[PDB]
């Protein structure tokens, strides 16, 4: 029977660099389970980032605040189920600069607008967040999730923490 | 930039047709594809060889370098390449026995395709892994024009959006791979509002993945400005040895690969990279890499997509690794 | 301090049906698709084909002469009833760095576990000292055995070919027919008119014959002996599944169709050459040199050989045993 | 009938050679044995490969040669063409060669003192034994090649500048 493996927040192995002539900092190594893990809810670590591009790992837990961007992003759902909202706002330039990049912490407090709808992620789907939408999870057990984004205002970066130096 | 190619004989007793490019010559026997430029001579073992072919002709030529081996590769210069032997290896630099001619991309892009439609054999599919598919030893026999011609598929934005990409089922070709069987293929539960179905939308990633019909083939499945999340599934060894000429990320999303990793520039063992479900590292832009799986598994490839970059790390305005602490 | 005996069955994997080993500080694992090596403070990876064709050459030659290296990093070097195995010792890289290892053993103590990985691993109809188009693949788990292909005596001349009492000539009726990549070589025995009570040392063979008729490759085997000097030829298709670096020169002389060599630096595994080689060539592989041959049909080649102990120690403290 | 295995000639041969990347083509000392052999006087032992004491001679048989004995073993490989081999017991092999020598000593033609022992045919691929003790003698109707396992001695001509690739 085959069985293919995937990780979890409370289920992973570390690999890592074995070296023959180099640093292991080089390959900027890390887990996002365990990065996912050792975080505060909804907190955007930055796992990736190729110029100002990232890749950010977040567990999902609870209700988060609400969301905007400037410009689209991408959610991948890692481990549990993750609830997704959607609503168009009214005003997105009331609360999103048009000049910023990466995601905004825009408010616990519902913005105003209309309801767009409803996405509900298990391990392994990606949904589109979509500029001009305002966007929030709802995650019943803890869940990790991945952000394709640009590195912004949510972008928490603590590199020398999480990849191995060995 | 050269644009010169030819079709040579058919060999009478091989049954192949032998190839020219530029100063290069390709002719394939039973077991060999023998090369030969001004100065030199190389032979890679035809399974190999056509393997690695069939990737820098699905992959556009990709980006940075493409070593086929230690010896023989493709630098993408966009527009033009560069075709080489012996040009990142220590031994023929030294002595300045690496040659190399630079073409026009669809110019030697025809000759590969004209190489590798002639080259392939009946039964034998270079873009699968060696338990999925037959051989390609002896004299020619018949083709596999339809495994060397798939689509290139390649999001917009996302896959399964209205006219973008889409999501892959049994029903347009795409099952899900034998040592893929136990992977869930529900959907994710996506509900609308009137109005706005266009963009509420969400797709299954690893089920989508689980129904690749290729091996080491990244594919766009989302894009944010020039950030590409390119994912694939992988099975035995990556047929090529990619130098790239920016920085990458891979994040591994089932199983597990390990990566032997280069320098470029020398061809010198620097490191091996054991990567298993969740684990993300970084390629370095001094470094060539070549991946190995066991068992089929997901990996996703992300790239940033600025041609910018290449002239930058050559200046030395863009870090050769793109995060230090 | 003294050579090392320790080897050991460890366990046998339950989805794969292979059972890993290990000598030393070593272990041998194989999967699917591949030979998965440890040594203390690294790994390393070798397509299990590859490996295991390898792995029927230096079980078969005793581990040969010098250094037998199996790719760019794994190997061993005999010292004649003692042997290091190791790990990047002719690797520039590995080196510079110190991260080459090597462990010396007792040559019978390396042999038995050799042998019970190629045994255990070889799976049934692949056969790892045939050319692919000759044989099965070695791909997937566990499946049978082919410890007769694995199992094949040594066959060795202690002065001629069927002399009385030597190493008899090959035939269909003891087993060796022509193969099909030799199918037009002609086949007639030599005259031999022997004077009544010479006929032990009236003698001739056809020596093509003999070889048109070997059912393995890439297989020096012993057919005339002066001496220390041997006569050593062997049928080859496909690639030496070795990069062998020797410790004294060889020659090669080409009986039929062609053989490329390519040649590296001993030490370093840098590319120096590439040699070729058809009907009538004979070159001599220089004792700072390893070389690999490629063969696409199978050809006829005489390994030509010294085998005297003392060579070794001389060219340590000529490189090539001719200077021009 | 499609396998055509290429064997050499005197008189088609295909001469191969070294490629350098970084080393000395001397360090290689290529040859072929047919050309050496096109080149040489009849029956002439030219070295085609040396190491240490032991040679491998190639040689042109044309006509009948003189005897020749060796205080040890040796043994002739035909590359092309048919070569008679005449074999003769010695009475006193001392008499023509010294023990504890080595290599092939050229004996005369003349016909040496001892008994028949027999006569071989070979033709291309057939090795023969030359056995110590006995006197032999080659006859080929038409120019043939062939090659000796030996040592290096009294008839071994060597001339490696001129035989080997030295670019
Ligand atoms: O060049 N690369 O880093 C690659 C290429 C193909 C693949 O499937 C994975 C990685
Ligand atoms: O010494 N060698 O590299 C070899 C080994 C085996 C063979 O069949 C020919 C040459
Ligand atoms: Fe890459």
């Amino acid at each position: 029977d085959v069985v293919t493996e995937f990780g979890a927040l409370t289920d992973y192995r570390k690999g890592g660099v074995e070296i023959i002539d180099d640093d292991p900092r080089n390959y900027v190594f890390s887990n996002v389970f365990e990065v996912a893990a050792n975080a505060a809810p909804y907190e955007r670590v930055a796992v990736g980032k190729n110029f100002e591009y990232v890749i950010e790992s977040a567990r999902a837990e609870g209700t988060s605040g609400w969301f905007s961007c400037a410009h689209d992003e991408f959610v991948l759902a890692m481990d549990g189920q993750i609830e997704v909202h959607l609503l168009k706002l009214d005003n997105s330039d009331a609360y999103v600069d048009p000049d910023s990049e990466g995601a905004v912490a825009i408010g616990e407090a519902l913005p105003e607008g209309r309801k767009m709808g409803r996405i509900v992620l298990r391990r392994g789907h990606m949904a589109l967040l979509p500029v001009g939408a305002a966007y929030r999870f709802y995650a019943e057990q803890p869940a990790a999730m991945l952000f394709q984004s640009i590195e912004g205002a949510v972008t928490v970066q603590k590199w020398g923490e999480i990849c191995q130096t060995e | 930039a050269r644009t010169d190619t030819e079709h040579l004989a058919i060999n009478n007793e091989t049954g192949y047709r032998s190839f020219r490019a530029g100063g290069f010559t390709f002719t394939r026997d039973e077991y060999f594809a023998r090369l030969t430029w001004p100065g030199g001579s190389h032979i890679i073992p035809i399974d190999a060889f056509l393997r690695a072919m069939m990737r820098d002709v699905a992959w556009g030529f990709f980006y940075g370098v493409v070593n086929f081996d230690h010896v023989f590769g493709t630098i993408n210069h966009y527009g033009e390449v560069t075709m080489f032997a012996g040009r990142f290896n220590d031994a023929y630099r030294n002595a300045g026995r690496d040659h190399e001619e630079r073409f026009k991309s669809s110019a030697l892009m025809a000759v590969f395709k004209d190489i590798l439609s002639d080259w392939t054999v009946e039964g034998y599919d270079p873009f699968a892994a060696p338990m999925e598919t037959g051989l390609p030893w002896g004299i020619k026999n018949g083709n596999n024009d339809e495994a060397i011609s798939r689509q290139r598929v390649t999001a917009r934005r996302m896959v399964g959006l209205p006219g973008d990409t889409p999501v892959r089922t049994d029903a347009n070709g795409f099952p899900v791979n034998r040592q893929f069987a136990d992977v869930p293929q529900e959907q994710p539960v996506v509900e609308a509002e009137p109005g706005f179905e266009a963009e509420v939308s969400a797709y299954n990633l690893f089920g989508y993945l689980s129904r690749s019909d290729v091996t080491w083939n990244p594919s766009v499945c989302s894009v944010v400005g020039d950030s590409l999340f390119c994912p694939t599934s992988e099975e035995f060894i990556l047929p090529v040895e990619h130098g790239n000429d920016r920085c990458e990320w891979f994040l591994q999303l089932s199983d597990e690969i390990v990566w032997d990793v280069k320098d470029k520039e020398s061809g010198k063992p620097r490191a091996r990279v054991t990567a298993r479900a969740g684990d993300i590292c970084c390629m370095p832009a001094d470094i060539r890499h070549q991946g190995y799986s066991t068992k089929r598994s997901m990996l996703l490839v992300w790239e940033n997509g600025s041609p910018k970059i290449p002239q930058m790390i050559a200046d030395g305005t863009a870090p050769v690794v793109p995060v230090t602490f």
